[PDB]
RNA sequence: CGAUGAUUUUUGCCCUGCACAUUUUAGAUGGAUACGAAUAAGACUUUUUAGUCGCUGGACCAUAGCAGGCUGGCAACGGUGCGCUUAGCGGAAAGGCUUUGUGCGCUUGCCGGCGGAUAGCAAUGUCAACAUGCGCGGGGAUAAAUCCUUUGCAUACGACUUAG
RNA sequence: ACCGAACGUGAAGUUAAAGUGCCGGAAUGCACGCUCAUCAGACACCACAAAAGGUGUUAGUUCAUCUAGACAGCCGGCCGAAUGAACUAGCCCUGAAAAUGGAUGGCGCUCA
RNA sequence: CAUCGGUUUGGAGCGGCAGGAUAAUGGCGGAGGAAUGUGGCACGGCUUCUGCUGUGUGUUAUAGCCUCUGACGAUACUGCCA
């Protein structure tokens, strides 16, 4: 989708028994804050004994990113679920914010692998500081030095339906 | 944008389709379009991949009696025509209106070999297909499949293009003079001006 | 994967002349010139120096990187062929009947006539390629010569005279009669 | 169900439709391949069937039981008188197939073509050909210049030709004309050949 | 001199329509030169002249109109909606009409 | 000699002068995939782009280091002085032209063709004589 | 779909220059404005090293004058329309593209003089190419087919091959 | 019989489900990928295809060898930098045979 | 045609206010650091060292970049304007 990265942060529903329960935190990448709140339920149900019913979200906050004009590599760890089975994977994206990388790791499992949204948990979203860190030859071959590449056969859009002169591709 | 009187259109490296669905729209919509050089269309997929969906469409004909089948045109122009009769409501009074609209040809034969041709580039195979992909021409499919013209239609291309050739240099040559001589005439008051006006 | 750059460089000897325009090779050498068109593959050529050329696909996929490699091997192949030319030897195989190998000329036309292939009475000819030149080789017994500068066209006609030499309704296993590629090298 | 037994059509489904011909002279499909290397010749001529006889004849064929031998052989006569050459066309190739450019006729022609021409010659001023036969007149440079545009454009030239139908006991009086393409020579030697 | 037009060239494409069915309330005219909503978006308002020629005189003349307006832009390639007093009749799909300038707001 | 004819492709490299809706320049600082670039300029605000929204120009900001900030590329953009190169070109020139053209009245239009016909009345006595 | 022959001695037919009046229109309203080819390429200049052009036709040509009137001058000896006229090319459906000389106009290349109102504050406010008919004028030519009789290379009848 | 929505006679606006290359009103719209089929594929009900396979191509998982020079090739050297195995699942292909000629509705479509 | 009232679709519209990490950035200043290491230096292959270039070294030099941070100043986005 068109993502944001949302902190929610939530807690069961005090009791007597237990008047500050702890708080949870989770980083969401979601539409709006309310799927962010819904996809929160979604895993703690996943990890503890807790409802929406027994609980209450705390809080809602946007993270923006720090540096959105700093070209960087992502590492993304995936848990997602095939026809057949559930499996694990790691795949790396280029991008200047974390949640551009999120939208285009989420494009690229549906256009690779068919895997709907539904069918996604994000489990780690890690900038990748050191060029070592980088394992995939895909977003490797653009870390090298004075990378130069040409756009051969380019199409240029014409805004009438006739031309008069023949078409070219230079560039 | 501009509605014009007769719209000519080169059909040199054109897919055949997507030229297809514009000229229907064109000729629909009260504009006559004239195709020629049918024979250098294109068609996407490899040859023998066209020549093996040619001979289907050959299989389909009337069982109980052949001569009330589909009629099954060689010529490239034919080719062309009936993709385009299959986007035109054909058998109503205005798809048939429309229909008059249009001429397809193989070559350029006259009048039209001493007119603008023009080009239409959301249907340009070298603006549409990745630079990898396999096309035919038309002109091959036809001679594979039954038209029997293919050298005749070549023979008279060169002769015209040998003419079309004396005409450019002819052009070219007045062009130049005529350049020279609006040099001569630059930085005179009225050229000042019209510079000042973007002319 | 689209991999961003791949290159390969051709190294042309001292007296050859490689000519590269608009993917049209003309290679030139002390025992002629050869002629190759490439419009099928997507290529762009860089004079590194004389004696160096810089053969590059930008952003092509495992298919299009692939055919990299078979164009250099191409423009070498015609630049060996007029450099050192090109032989191939072929040997007749027979267990009864000899093979009968004559080069003839038929209206202006240069053939390999092969008689009594496994006693046929058919007469097989097959047509030599322009450039192409045949022998029947001197020092040895039962042998033909295939030269020319032209590696396809020599290994092309060799294919030609293997292949027309078929053995049919037969055990081929037992009954390895036909005229076989014995050697491929080079007339220099 | 399937044929109980096979067996094979009856006729052959290439001569189609069985119909009467479009007329009663059997016209040239197809005429033989130009070679311009050969001398300029005819390719075809018009003649009657008159019937049948028979002849005797020693074989000439190795390995057969009849070699050397006499057979007895069934053959046809046809009656034909020369033909008369009056006219000459000239073919263009165009995509769409050869096209009549010009046809040019001779200054004379005999009654029996002219009758060709009629289907009432009894009742008629028997005015065919006679402003063409005018445009003959002490030049032919109309003539001349329809000569040169066949020389000059056409790619397929064809004779015209008519037979001397009085020469044969049909009581029938019209002439029988035909085209009989000229292979062999360039156009210009089969335009001045006809 | 040789020029004397005040109006711009358009034609009758259709009607307003689904798949089957037709509204001939509503004409859909294209304007030549138009190819975007915000082209389109001028001519709103303006007057439209469907000009024919018919049988019989009216007062010594041939030539009838039926006059419209433009209401409303068309889709997305400067299209527009035309309500004309009479509806345009089926057969002009493909007619030229005249898009006038008046009334003028420049 | 060997005479092999070379591409005189655009590359996209850090330095290339880019035009950014066929109004403003701006330079690329770093290649981010085959398909993205982050560009920077005086007059346009950073940003990661698509190079199929930018046009490449035939102009190279030299020596500007990957990744450099608004300052360095402010800074290398008024010393290497590229306003200047874009609008001595006729690319630049043309786009100003039409952008003149555009803001003609019917007065100046008039105009226009009174000193066309002027113009062509001379260059057309030029040419019978020449 | 093409070539070709002949086309009514009738006041009928063909060609042609006008003049007038009509019917029709799948839809004029400045101009359908002519290389070819490639596209991982083209075209300029030097040099085959390199630089430059494109990045759309928002172009080019044409465009001022009662739907464009009546007159005068200046500068140039050009531009353009029409009429004869010279020569050539074009057969793919050429039926068009050039070209010589001449005559009569116009010229907005520049500067003048006179006229437009009242259609009333809009009403397509009527201006085109194709066709046909009709009046004149000038040239030009002067047929066949069918029925009928006959034939039997044909044939249920039509039709067909013949002859008169 | 499904989806949407239920109905007096009209005008204007907006939608639902479904769509927007042409037939057809609405984008040859913007974008990231995948796929080339000498039976491609193309939209719920619904008008079909499976097991099993493929060094076709893509992306993953886990082991192992690697500059103390990996695999390949010429006889440890020689250029130098990646390599091998098993497995997973996307699209494509094989598996995939019926009788009038014919149906993603048709044309046609291949950075669609 | 003008003005009005009812309904409604628009504009590359213009302005004010509020919120958020009292946006995140960016620019400026300070501190620290590294490499796809700039200059320099040391070796080389082709260069009359003619964007010469490759490999090593190391940390701003004859380019720069990253992280943390200090005081300001904006913009995006989402709302409100009777
Ligand atoms: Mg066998
Ligand atoms: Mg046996
Ligand atoms: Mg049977
Ligand atoms: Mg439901
Ligand atoms: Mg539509
Ligand atoms: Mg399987
Ligand atoms: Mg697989
Ligand atoms: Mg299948
Ligand atoms: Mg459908
Ligand atoms: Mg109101
Ligand atoms: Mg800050």
């Amino acid at each position: 989708s068109r993502l944001n990265e949302y902190q929610v942060i939530g807690r069961n529903l005090p009791t007597e028994s237990v008047p500050e329960p702890k708080l949870f935190r989770m980083r969401i990448f979601a539409p709006n804050t309310v799927v962010a709140k819904s996809r929160y339920w979604y895993f703690l149900q996943k990890l503890h004994k807790v409802k929406k019913a027994s609980g209450e979200i705390v809080s809602v906050n946007i993270i923006s990113e720090a540096k959105p004009t700093k070209v960087k590599t992502f590492g993304i760890w995936l848990r997602y679920e095939s026809r057949s089975g559930i499996h694990n994977m790691y795949k790396e994206y280029r991008d200047v914010t974390r949640v551009g990388a999120v939208e285009t790791m989420y494009q690229d499992l549906a256009a690779r692998h068919r895997a709907r949204f539904r069918s996604i948990h994000i489990l780690k979203v890690v900038e990748l500081e050191k060029t070592d860190d980088v394992k995939r030859q895909y977003v490797k071959q653009f870390l090298t030095k004075d990378l130069k590449f040409p756009l051969p056969h380019r199409v240029q859009k014409s805004k009438k339906l006739f031309q008069a002169t023949a078409p070219t591709t230079f560039y | 944008s501009s509605f014009e009187k007769v719209v000519v259109i080169d059909g040199k490296g054109h897919l055949l389709g997507r030229l297809a669905s514009i000229v229907s729209k064109q000729i629909l919509n009260g504009q006559k379009v004239v195709v020629v050089r049918c024979e250098e269309l294109n068609i996407s997929g490899e040859f023998f991949r066209n020549k093996l969906k040619y001979h289907d469409y050959l299989r389909k004909a009337t069982r109980y009696n052949k001569k009330k089948g589909p009629f099954h045109f060689r010529a490239p122009s034919r080719i062309l025509y009936k993709a385009i009769r299959g986007m035109i409501p054909h058998k109503t009074a205005r798809g048939k209106a429309a229909l008059e609209r249009l001429k397809v040809f193989e070559g350029v034969p006259p009048p039209y070999d001493k007119k603008k041709r023009v080009v239409v580039p959301q249907a340009l195979r070298v603006l549409r297909l990745k630079p990898g992909r396999k096309y035919t021409t038309v002109g091959k499919l036809s001679s594979a499949v039954g038209w029997k013209y293919e050298s005749v239609v070549e023979k008279l291309e060169e002769k015209r293009k040998v003419q079309s050739a004396e005409y450019y240099a002819k052009k070219k040559a007045l062009t130049k003079k005529l350049n020279a001589a609006k040099a001569s005439t630059a930085e005179s008051e009225a050229a000042q001006k019209l510079a000042a006006f973007g002319y | 994967m689209k991999y961003i750059q791949t290159d390969q460089i051709l190294d042309i000897p001292e007296g050859v002349t490689v000519d590269i325009k608009a993917r049209v090779v003309k290679v030139t050498g002390p025992r002629g010139e050869l002629t190759k068109d490439l419009k099928h593959i997507d290529v762009t050529f860089n004079k590194i120096n004389n004696r160096a050329i810089k053969i590059t696909v930008h952003n092509g996929d495992r298919k299009h990187v692939a055919a990299l490699r078979t164009v250099k091997s191409l423009i070498a192949n015609l630049i060996t062929g007029v450099t050192k030319g090109y032989k191939y030897k072929m040997r007749f195989v027979y267990a009864h009947f000899p093979i009968n190998v004559n080069i003839i000329k038929k209206d202006g036309q240069d053939y390999v006539e092969i008689r009594n292939f496994l006693g046929e009475k058919r007469v097989r000819e097959v047509k030599i390629h322009e450039g192409v030149t045949m022998e029947i080789s001197s020092t040895q017994k039962d042998e033909l010569i295939v030269s020319g500068n032209s590696l396809e066209a020599v290994s092309q006609n060799a294919a030609d005279i293997q292949q027309i030499c078929r053995v049919r309704n037969k055990d081929i296993r037992k009954f390895l009669d036909g005229i076989y590629v014995s050697e491929r090298g080079t007339i220099v | 169900s399937h044929r109980k037994y096979e067996a094979p059509r009856h006729g052959s489904l290439g001569f189609l439709p069985r119909k009467r011909a479009a007329k009663q002279r059997g016209r040239v499909k197809s005429f033989p391949k130009d070679v311009k290397s050969k001398p300029v010749a005819l390719t075809a001529f018009l003649g009657y069937k008159a019937g049948m006889t028979t002849i005797v004849r020693d074989l000439d064929r190795p390995g057969s039981k009849m070699h050397k031998r006499e057979v007895v052989e069934a053959a046809t006569v046809v009656d034909t008188p020369p033909m008369v050459v009056v006219g000459v066309v000239g073919y263009v190739e165009t995509p769409r197939g050869l096209r009549s450019l010009t046809t040019v006729w001779a200054e004379h022609l005999s009654e029996e073509v002219r009758r060709r021409f009629y289907k009432n010659w009894y009742k008629s001023k028997k005015k065919a050909f006679t402003k063409y036969s005018g445009k003959y007149a002490t030049d032919a440079k109309q003539v001349e210049t329809e000569l040169a545009r066949i020389k000059k454009y056409a790619s397929v030239v064809r004779v015209l030709a008519h037979t001397q139908i009085k020469k044969t006991p049909l009581s029938q009086k019209k002439a029988h004309l035909a085209e009989i393409q000229i292979n062999g020579g360039s156009v210009s030697d089969k335009v001045d050949w006809a | 001199a040789e020029s004397h037009r005040l109006y711009v060239k358009g034609k009758h494409i259709s009607y307003q329509r689904s798949k089957s069915v037709t509204n001939p309330n509503v004409s859909l005219i294209q304007i030549e030169g138009v190819a975007s909503p915000k082209d389109a978006k001028f001519y709103l308002g303006k007057r439209i002249a469907y000009v024919y020629r018919a049988p019989k005189e009216i007062r010594g003349s041939k030539i009838r109109v039926i006059w419209g307006k433009v209401t409303r832009t068309h889709g997305n390639n400067g299209l527009v909606r035309a309500n004309f007093k009479k509806n345009l009749p089926p057969k002009t799909f493909g007619a030229s009409v005249r898009i006038m300038l008046y009334p003028s707001n420049i | 000699s060997s005479t092999v004819k070379a591409a005189n492709w655009r590359f996209v490299e850090v330095g290339r002068v880019v035009l950014v809706d066929n109004k403003e320049l701006a330079t690329i600082v770093e290649i981010i995939d085959q398909k993205r670039v982050l560009i920077d300029g005086p007059k346009i605000q950073r940003q990661a782009i698509a190079l199929a929204k930018i046009v490449l120009t035939p102009i190279v900001l030299p020596n500007l280091p990957r990744g450099s900030r608004t300052a360095t590329v402010t800074k290398k953009w008024a010393a290497a002085d590229i306003d200047a190169k874009w609008a001595a070109s006729g690319w630049a020139k043309k786009l100003a032209n039409k952008e003149r053209r555009s803001q003609l009245s019917d007065f100046e239009r008039f105009q226009v063709m009174v000193l066309k016909k002027q113009r062509r009345f001379a260059t057309k006595k030029a040419l019978v004589k020449a």
